[PDB]
């Protein structure tokens, strides 16, 4: 039983539990046809807005650690994501959607204090929510 | 001048912030 | 996929392995033995990469987004006209000067753009070639 | 910032940057 250094400092480095803050986390792979999504080995010198490795070494028993409160998006527990840009600019920099560029990119889970549900449809389509935010300023009592 | 009171007083976070929280508050409120 | 080449340092030639095989490759040559000949033109024999695409139909595609790996290695780097035997010797040594940010031209693709990347890439056929170069004298840990 | 933050950090400074940040500053606005 090394336990190999492969899951030593992949195994998380406690990092994006702590670093980004370590919850709104999310959905989707470690990997399918390798022709497409991208900033794929080139997010600036890094692939520090990635991943690398290893479903069974933390997924199945790294912990509880870090949080934010509970669940849900689609579905649960078989593959996960990783950065700081969430889901406003988690989809003006990654991932469009439905079905994507390659051959459409399938399935996750997610965790962050917004209530609900799916995260694909209406959270992640390059919703601009900043842009229409300018259209409350007078919205829903005013004369 | 006041495009970038108005575009980073509310990118304290590019992701949820003030940003789905008055989407939470026009559903909030009819 | 759909790969290969047209050379050597200007006045392009269009030889019977560079050019005139363009039959179930792209054919449209008459204007377009004019649109790459100010792409790879007056800039110097080293190597002088050719990316070329592929179609639905014909024709009109990119070029190239670097030269490097021996290119700006034989300008003044190096001094590596890098003999037979390809060199125990130091056939030519330097620093990283004409290595390093000859080619700030590397950061569009190699996939990593910060500048101990695509500079050390292009120390592959330069640096490693027998006589392994320098990039400092070894940055001193404390 | 949706329960709490933007409450009432109204009630202490409203009509003065509501009857204003509507027709002022954000008049100052994109």
């Amino acid at each position: 039983m090394p336990n190999k250094r492969n899951v030593e400092l992949l195994a998380t480095l406690k990092e994006n539990l702590e670093r980004a803050q370590g919850s709104f986390f999310l959905v989707n792979y470690q990997g399918l046809p390798a022709k497409e999504t991208h900033a794929l080995r080139q997010a600036l010198k890094q692939n520090g807005a990635r991943l690398f490795v290893a479903k069974n070494t933390l997924i199945r028993l790294a912990l509880k650690e870090l949080g934010l409160p509970e669940l849900d998006g689609l579905q649960g527990p078989s593959a996960v994501y990783e950065d700081p840009v969430a889901a406003a600019k988690t989809l003006v920099q990654f991932a469009k959607s439905n079905p994507k560029g390659i051959p459409q990119v399938k399935s996750g889970l997610l965790q962050g204090q917004i209530l609900t549900a799916k995260d694909v449809e209406a959270l992640a389509e390059l919703p601009t929510m900043d842009e229409l935010r300018a259209e409350l300023v007078g919205v829903l009592q005013a004369p | 001048m006041a495009l970038d009171i108005e575009r980073i007083k509310e990118e304290l976070s590019q992701a949820t912030v003030l940003e789905l929280k008055q989407l939470i508050d026009a559903l909030k409120e009819a | 996929a759909v790969v290969k080449l047209q050379l050597p340092a200007g006045k392009a030639t269009p030889a019977p392995p560079v050019g005139p095989a363009l039959g179930q490759h792209g054919a449209n040559i008459m204007e377009f033995v004019k649109a790459f000949n100010a792409a790879t033109a007056n800039m110097g024999d080293a190597i002088v990469p050719v990316e070329i695409t592929i179609y639905a139909d014909r024709s009109f595609t990119f070029v190239t987004k670097t030269p490097p790996a021996s290119y700006l290695i034989r300008k003044a780097a190096g001094l590596e006209k890098g003999a037979h035997k390809p060199g125990r010797e130091k056939v030519g040594r330097i620093t990283w000067e004409q290595v390093l940010e000859i080619a700030k031209q590397k950061m569009p693709d190699l996939n990593t753009t910060d500048l101990e990347a695509a500079a050390r890439m292009i120390a592959g056929s330069a640096r490693s070639m027998g006589v392994e170069v320098v990039g400092a004298p070894e940055v001193k840990d404390a």
